[PDB]
């Protein structure tokens, strides 16, 4: 019998005679394992078409927005570049400064608007914690911040 | 016309027959034809989305009908004749027979007739 | 343009998907010309054919780096960029014939007619009598936008209607404008550069970018917090990358940071309220390399050299401010101009100031050196 | 096949044959059944059967354009062409039974006949006997040429006969000798494509369009006496200039100057008489880089060593035979990805096989080697 739940249906499709068909029962199964696979397929380039879900294709993602492509990097560490990445494209007021540093990291971060005249506070929390380098979080701040504001920072657990 | 052959398929076993060299035994023009035909009959129409409307009778929904044994051999003459005729090489069917063998099961035979079996007239200026 | 990488298994062969196909039969021929491999094939044409056609350009389609129609205008809209549009060419029809005869705005006057070009017509803009001297200029559009309207001078000696008094007309410019809808290639760079480019405000980049939008300023590098607090340092460069003028340090400090001031115009530079922009020109170290290059057939040993600058140049850029100048960087930079045969067919003892060791800028930028051939 | 043009009388009417032969006749009447109608009419319609049926038939079988069957061979020996002939379906059949039982040699086996289908008959090709193990097997041939037989796995199954102690006869695996006898139509285009007017010497331009007819020779080189007595070498690249392999080798050997001919044989390779040939490829020379590759922060140094090999292949794909490797470029193909911040964060010591210098290959081909981080101490 089929094996191909896409094999039974297209097996059904046609007239009856083939109950006992083994020939027509194994071409179908053939033809429904394919299309079965294309079905998961193309499922999975629903995936590829968004940076969230991009998988695989998220290398192109980031090809896309110019982010160094490699594949040795954690898959999450590559989407969250690639979120704060297309997200630089506006006012850096403090709630978007907040979710681009925010989404790069993972962790939550609350910006302090500091006390001092030309300088902005940065304070994250994570419950898990954090290794001990965050330098490239740095550099991005460098690159992101306005020229004339300063940086710092506090990391909680 | 131009008609073209087709591969055997033993309806009583319902698979193909295969040569011992393992390809599917090829036959004639008309032995494809006379496949095609059962197989069109054993088709119902409407229900087996591959075919289109053409293709296909509707036999067993006559089954349920609450039409009497004269009304359903009418339509039985009628949905035989309209299936088989869809394929080009038929030229004609009938000669029906019906033979109510008990009081509510029946048996019936029909004619097939094929565009060869037409008489040619023989005559040139 | 850029490629999709895509997928093997993506990408497969028909034969593969046929050969795949044939692989679950077991005791039946399935040899060409059988009804298993003729009844299959046209399914593993489909399967590939879908699979290419169908999901690799659905795919190609989705990305700017792949797209190249309507598809490509909305992901540039997404970002904000938009294709430039068509225009019409435009200029001046010098007039002449009996003074008085009047012209109507929106006259039909075209080119000449021939077997390889049609008329090639023009509309006029102004409605005006001819003057004293038997002459009037009137200015005239292409009435087809792109460049088809940019006509040379002279061409334009053809009036349509019956029109007496007016001797002779005339276009004595070849008319300028006239643009057709901007490319494919240069709408999916835009495109691209608006993807890629975080354009920010107010950040290091938007104040480089500001200043190369100044004219004269070849490269611009920006130092955050160069006194502390509220201070941002603006470092530009000439076309040629040497100290930039004052007069372009004075542009450019109008530009981002006037420090004459209004109580309406605080200072209405780009830069933010509360900055401390500075303007200067950085120290200029120039690195000339030297090396035994040895020329290609087809190319001139100077422009190579000066294409070789172009590009090293460029790498200047890459070259942060006060960054590391790299040797290794250099051999990649002259052997690509050998591996896309640009002139240079071998080389050899490549020296940057005459030591082959990579150079650390003391918070100064890079100046671009004199090339050298051995 | 090609339609044949007819002369007009030989595609005479019958009637015209016989209005023709009843023009003479003006006093005596000439009406069918008339008596004269009886004397001609019979002459005119054997006439044109005749000239319709067997004349045309003759100039149809005269041109190798429209002949067929044994006219068509003839015509293929004016010029020495002959058509292929069909073998013998050749293949194995295991036996058991009594061990004492004695299988001789031309027994015949067949397949299961049929109402569909007829059973098609096997000879064995050998005498066994069953005295050691159950199981036997002996070869066998069908008895009929063509690819009738060529049966599948345990088809098989039916001795005409039957043999004291033998418990089971099946085949054990598809027959594959059979072949059928040459398509007419093929075999005519083989006799019309034998129609080469020159260029038949065995020069060295001869032999280089010899190796180009065969299929994936991109490039051919020939070498004339490097054995002496008028021996040809055939240097061969494959399409993508790489070295041919030893099946392309074969083909193009077997092509031009079979070496499988028995005694009773001759080469029939477009090699001439006494023109000793031999096929070879070059050899490809590997790159081994050596350098103290030093890598970005965090990246796979295989990954980024696998796509510098990559990039460098596709590099040395561009040389051809005998040409000239630049150890410069390839500097530059490192540093390729220095400048992309491709993996590489620097090198050193960037050699091509320990050489510092662009290498000139000699009968020789250029592939990848291997990708060799120093790692010096």
């Amino acid at each position: 019998m089929i094996a191909s739940k896409k094999g039974k249906e297209m097996l059904l499709t046609l007239s009856p005679i083939y109950e006992q068909s083994i020939i027509m029962q194994s071409l179908y199964e053939a033809i429904g394992s394919e299309f079965d696979n294309l079905e998961l397929l193309d499922e999975e380039i629903e995936l590829q078409l968004f940076p969230q879900s991009a998988t695989w294709g998220l290398g192109f993602w980031e090809n896309r927005v110019g982010l160094i492509t490699n594949l040795d990097e954690d898959m999450e560490t590559r989407r969250r570049k690639v979120i704060a990445k297309l997200q630089s494209k506006y006012i850096m007021t403090p709630k978007r400064m907040s979710m681009i540093l925010q989404s790069y990291t993972g962790a939550n971060i609350k910006i302090n608007e500091n006390i001092s005249p030309y300088t902005f506070g940065v304070e994250l929390t994570s419950t898990q914690g954090f290794p001990k380098d965050l330098e490239d979080l740095y550099k991005r701040v460098n690159v992101i911040k306005p020229s004339h504001l300063a940086v710092s920072y506090k990391l909680v657990s | 016309l131009d008609l073209k052959g087709s591969f055997l398929f033993d309806f009583e076993k319902g698979e193909f027959v295969k040569n011992a060299d393992g390809t599917l035994k090829k036959c004639d023009k008309v032995q494809a034809y006379k496949q095609w035909c059962q197989k069109a009959i054993l088709t119902p129409r409407y229900k087996k989305a591959a075919y289109t409307n053409i293709y296909g009778s509707e036999i067993k929904d006559l089954i349920a009908s609450n039409l009497s044994q004269s009304a359903k051999e009418l339509e039985i003459t009628r949905l035989i004749k309209e299936t088989i005729l869809v394929h080009p090489y038929t030229k004609e069917v009938g000669e029906f027979s019906f033979n109510w063998l008990e009081n509510s099961r029946l048996v019936e035979y029909e004619f097939d007739v094929l565009t060869i079996d037409d008489e040619n007239i023989v005559i040139d200026g | 343009e850029r490629e999709l990488p895509i997928p093997v298994f993506l990408t497969e062969d028909e034969d593969s998907v046929h050969e795949r196909m044939l692989s679950n039969f077991q005791d039946v021929s399935t040899l060409e010309g059988d009804f298993i491999y003729d009844a299959t094939r046209p399914t593993a044409e489909q399967i590939a054919e879908l699979k290419q056609l169908g999901l690799q350009n659905n795919l190609k389609i989705a990305f700017p780096q792949t797209s190249y129609g309507t598809y490509l205008e909305w992901l540039g809209e997404c970002k904000g960029v938009f294709k430039n549009q068509p225009t019409k060419a435009t200029g001046v029809i010098t007039f002449t014939g009996v003074q008085g005869t009047i012209i109507t705005k929106g006259t039909i006057v075209t080119t000449i007619a021939t077997d390889e070009k049609q008329s090639i017509e023009f509309e006029l803009l102004e409605t005006k009598t001819i003057g004293e001297n038997e002459t009037v200029d009137i200015k005239a559009e292409s009435r087809i936008v792109g460049t088809i309207g940019n006509v040379s001078k002279g061409s334009i000696s053809v009036l349509l209607g019956s029109i007496s008094g007016v001797k002779s007309i005339t276009n004595k410019e070849d008319f300028r404008g006239g643009t057709d809808i901007e490319d494919e290639e240069h709408f999916r760079e835009r495109v691209l550069v608006a993807e890629q480019e975080d354009k920010l405000s107010g950040a290091s980049s938007d104040y480089i970018r500001w200043a190369k939008e100044v004219d004269g300023v070849g490269y611009a590098y920006v130092v955050s917090e160069w006194a502390g607090a509220g201070t941002v340092k603006v470092l530009i460069l000439d076309k040629n990358r040497k100290a930039a003028t004052q007069e372009l340090i004075d542009k450019v400090q109008e530009y981002i940071y006037p420090l004459n001031i209004s109580e309406g115009e605080n200072r209405d530079g780009k830069a933010p309220i509360g900055a401390l922009v500075t303007v200067v020109t950085p120290d200029t170290l120039l690195i000339n390399v030297k090396a035994s290059f040895i020329f290609s057939n087809g190319f001139s040993e100077e422009t190579v050299l000066n294409n070789l600058k172009t590009k090293i140049d460029k790498y200047l850029d890459k070259i942060d401010l006060g960054g590391t100048v790299s040797y290794n960087a250099i051999q990649a930079i002259v052997g690509s101009m050998m591996l896309t045969d640009e002139g240079i067919e071998d080389f050899s003892n490549l020296t940057i100031n005459d030591v082959k060791e990579n150079i650390k800028l003391q918070d100064q930028v890079v100046g671009i050196g004199e090339i050298v051939n051995e």
